[PDB]
């Protein structure tokens, strides 16, 4: 029978995705956020620069219990800022899920019963041989 | 004739390498610029 | 057709070159019906029907002069085409409408639209933390405030030093508790993937006069009014109100082909036109970012037909061969030879969640006030 | 619309949405709208979109008009009358062939069928006719427990975190604290209780405490791809549909008996078959059998496009779908012929034109 033949993409992304992906712009303000955040926890805890060292940043981060509390004002603020990091992994979960369901963007053209390459274009210049039976 | 023959990985890792490897080999002067802050003061 | 000798020459020969479609297509199925012949040709002067000092520039003029019976083309059904001659009962609908084309991805963020602030989880959490709390103080047979840290963290995170257990049934509670809470997370997780699979593009403007069309300067933004000389829609945009009219005359550019062609990336980004035209340019589109933002929406609901004369006996036997084409199902089939376009039918950035942020911010604020309590005393 | 009038017999008590009188008339509508009962053409009150277009028709033209009901309701296809091969109409266009006639005022479609006999007008709405369904509830509540995991499989691998805590505590030689850190890090805890001197205890620990996270990994994986991908609704999409095409005896779908397409799928050779299953199974009503559909007696329903979206539309309870087929519109009727015609043509033209119709059918549809 008769039948097309199509190339093929064999890599399709890199698996070493950085946070530019997400958004650059994006990633740039996390940062300014997180160290808002940092600044303004500094800000109320007034330990101190010991405190500091490893509050809130080394919390938003992980669990390394070398904060310093100095109010249940900080605790509650604490509070906030691991719901506000809970939220961000979340919309990080969320994005790479799209990215890992939006890959193979191209789709394989079923057939010339299918318009899509029925339909004459200037990117593709599919043909056959010259004087045969098709 | 017609037929006889039939037709969370390292792509990751090389950047994550790089970057770690960049971490590991700046940490030993910051430690001593660190060292001699904490003398000089 | 008939072409003038060169242009300056006024005189010429009716050259010929083959021409075809679903007008073409319908014509021949009705001539094989009817059984009748005809010498088909091609009109140059003018296009469509406008009196221009009581004089309409052939095409309908060419039925009223007794010069033709029958023309059939882009024909539109209006108020004073529909006495200079007598029209054929219609078989497609189609009218006006707006192109608007927008300048890249249009989606909805919905960062605000977690399933928060709402009383769907609140009572589950509202549960939880009364559980909890009832649980810890069963155990303990200062203590309030490490029970609200506990109580704060294994929700969102362990990520904080929180950690003061007591007996083993507190780990028990503790084990639960966190079970419970790393399920939520999970099902966040798994219910904003979710939404990010669906989208939301749903309108911009839903429309014909809703507000910019009355005084686009006032509005501010100027949107083209590429409409087209003596054409169909002009008369009845005028008909309606000269409020469009008045900055109707500050652009009119060229054909519909044309016309999206620079409004794809020239100049303009919204267009008012015929509605299958349109429908027909934005299914084929390149790329498909030349989409009506109308969910097809006409203000013309109408047909077509044909060109008869003023009692030419015709009318009877084409009605009769119309309707039994459209209720045997025939020009369907025709519609999808040949109408149908490419996409058509078949179907953590910055920004997205930037305003919870601000928020977020304002919340922070909040606590700020706190402090003013905690220098109250 | 037929709502009966207030009792004193004037119609009142109307206003609009925004605030504006609202037009009714009385009309002589039978009450006994049942095939056979005590005749009652009662007078009652009648309103809605036709009247409105009948009273625009009014101020625009100089008439005065008699609306009354029709005595039998049907549309009007030919039927050979019982005991004679003689063919006639019926319903509201057989009294066309009939007494007072003389004038046909109904959301009707261009038929081919009749227009032999008669003359239709230009269309000022264009709609066809689809499908509908019952609906409903979305099982996607995420409920229960284990449910999109499997129960039995939890249970093993529950077994196997506990035969290996077991088997750790047997190492310990503190055995009571080491199935306390080793449940703390089943979820990620540290609570400290168990610390084994031995190295190799501590080893094993932490390759427990990975296989756990990946064994929660696995189970939340799974969980997520059985919510993401739930999607079990599939209906009926075109003619074409096989499902639609195959009559099953256990669901049942059928349209309105005896009414305008009932000779559009008896002409045709393709269908066939589906005309034959509606020839049982057809209703002759056009709410009693849209209340059959909702009461899961009716698998579905085909019917015009208008009637079934305003139907669903003011009760969120059914959605129709299909993409529109047989497409048409709806013309005003006549009798043979009065020259009326060029009149009511350039009307209903006009006001279509220049925005009329677009505030009545904004209003009121």
């Amino acid at each position: 029978g008769l039948t097309i033949l199509v190339k093929k993409e064999i890599p399709r992304s890199t698996l070493d995705s950085f946070m530019q992906p997400f958004q650059s712009t994006l990633w740039l303000l996390v940062g300014l956020s997180v160290h808002v955040v940092a600044v303004m926890l500094y800000l109320l805890d007034r330990t101190l620069s010991s405190a500091m060292w490893f509050s809130w940043g080394v919390l938003l981060n992980s669990g390394i219990g070398e904060g310093a509390p100095r109010s249940f004002s900080a605790r509650i603020l604490g509070m906030v800022w691991a719901g506000f990091a809970m939220i961000i992994v979340a919309s990080y979960t969320a994005n790479l899920a799209a990215f890992l369901v939006l890959d193979r963007p191209e789709e394989r053209i079923t057939g010339i019963n299918d318009p899509r390459l029925r339909n004459p274009s200037d990117k593709f210049i599919y043909a056959t041989v010259k004087q045969s039976s098709v | 004739w017609v037929r006889y023959q039939e037709c969370l990985t390292f792509e990751n890792m090389a950047g994550v390498f790089m970057l770690v490897a960049g971490g590991i080999v700046a940490g030993i002067f910051l430690i001593f610029i660190e060292i001699a802050y904490k003398r000089h003061k | 057709k008939f072409v003038k000798i060169n242009n300056s020459t006024n005189e010429g020969m009716n050259v010929k070159k083959c021409c075809k479609g679903f007008c073409i297509d319908i014509l021949k199925k009705l001539s094989r019906t009817v059984k009748f012949t005809y010498d088909l040709y091609l009109v140059t002067n003018g296009k469509h029907g406008k009196k221009v000092n009581n004089v309409w520039n052939g095409m309908i003029g060419e039925v009223v002069y007794q010069r033709a019976v029958m023309a059939v083309g882009s024909l539109t059904i209006n108020e004073e085409r529909s006495e200079v001659v007598d029209f054929s009962v219609p078989f497609v609908e189609t009218g006006i409408s707006v192109m608007v084309s927008r300048s890249n991805g249009t989606v909805s963020p919905s960062a605000f639209l977690e399933p928060f602030s709402a009383s769907v989880w609140v009572m589950m959490f509202v549960m939880l933390l009364i559980v909890s709390a009832i649980a810890v103080f069963v155990f303990e047979y200062f203590t309030i405030g490490k029970a609200i840290w506990l109580l704060w963290g294994l929700v969102f995170n362990n990520s904080v030093p929180v950690q003061n257990p007591k007996g083993t049934t507190s780990k028990i509670m503790v084990s639960v508790w966190a079970f419970f809470a790393v399920i939520f997370l999970a099902s966040y997780t798994a219910n904003l993937a979710a939404f990010m699979i669906q989208e939301e593009f749903v309108d911009q403007v839903t429309g014909l006069s809703d507000k910019k069309f009355q005084r686009p300067h006032d509005y501010s933004p100027p949107f083209r009014f590429g409409t087209v000389p003596n054409g169909s829609t002009e008369r009845n945009i005028r008909n309606n109100y000269p409020y469009m009219h008045q900055y109707m005359t500050k652009f009119n550019q060229k054909g519909v082909e044309d016309a999206l062609v620079s409004l794809k990336t020239g100049k303009l980004d919204a267009f008012i036109y015929d509605a299958a035209v349109l429908n027909y340019k934005a299914g084929r589109d390149e790329g498909c970012k030349l989409v009506t933002i109308g969910s097809g929406y006409i203000f013309a609901t109408t047909g077509y037909g044909i060109a008869l004369q003023k009692g030419s006996p015709w009318k009877r036997q084409i009605d009769l061969a119309l309707l039994q084409f459209v209720g045997d199902g025939e020009m369907e089939e025709l519609e999808t030879l040949w109408l149908t376009g490419i996409c058509h039918n078949e179907k953590l950035d910055i920004d997205n969640m930037a305003g919870v942020f601000y928020m977020l911010a304002a919340a922070m604020a909040l606590s700020l006030i706190t402090f003013i309590w905690e220098h109250l005393f | 619309y037929v709502k009966p009038t207030l009792s004193d017999g004037t119609c009142k008590e109307e206003f609009t949405v925004n605030g504006d009188p609202v037009k009714k008339v009385i009309c002589t509508g039978p009450n006994d709208t049942s095939p056979g009962s005590p005749r009652h053409t009662v007078p009652q009150c009648c309103y809605g979109f036709c009247i409105d277009l009948l009273i625009k028709l009014a101020r625009t033209m100089n008439f005065t008009y008699e609306v009354h009901l029709v005595a039998d309701g049907k549309f009007g296809t030919q039927e050979r009358v019982n005991n004679s091969n003689k063919k006639e109409w019926n319903g509201m266009m057989g009294e066309l062939l009939s007494g007072q006639a003389d004038m046909i005022v109904a959301p009707l479609t261009i038929n081919n069928e009749r227009a032999q006999y008669i003359e239709f007008s230009k269309p000022f709405k264009y709609q066809g006719l689809t499908i509908l369904v019952k609906k409903e509830i979305p099982r996607s509540t995420l409920d229960s427990f284990m449910q999109p995991f499997q129960s039995t499989l939890w249970l093993l691998v529950g077994l196997s975190v506990h035969v290996v805590a077991v088997m750790l505590y047997l190492l310990d030689r503190t055995l009571s604290s080491a199935m306390w850190f080793s449940w703390g890090v089943l979820l990620n805890s540290g609570i400290g209780e168990g610390a084994p001197r031995s190295f190799s205890a501590r080893i094993l620990g932490m390759v427990w405490a990975g296989f756990a996270m990946i064994i929660v990994a696995s189970y939340t994986a799974n969980l997520a791809a059985f919510l993401v991908l739930d999607r079990p609704e599939e209906r009926i999409t075109g003619i074409n549909d096989p499902r639609l095409r195959n009559p099953s005896d256990k669901f049942i779908y059928a349209t309105v008996k005896q009414s305008s397409v009932d000779i559009y799928f008896r002409r045709q050779v393709e269908l066939s078959t589906m005309y034959r299953h509606m020839e049982k199974h057809n209703y002759e009503s056009a709410a009693e059998a849209i209340q059959a559909v909702r009461d899961n007696k009716l698998h579905a329903f085909i019917w015009d496009s208008a009637v079934l979206e305003f139907e669903a539309s003011q009760k969120c309870d059914l959605v129709t779908t299909g993409e529109l087929f047989f497409r048409s519109g709806f013309g005003i009727g006549m009798r043979k012929d009065s020259p009326w015609k060029q009149n009511v043509s350039l009307s209903i033209l006009k006001s279509h034109e220049n925005g009329f119709m677009e505030d009545l059918d904004k209003t009121w549809v």
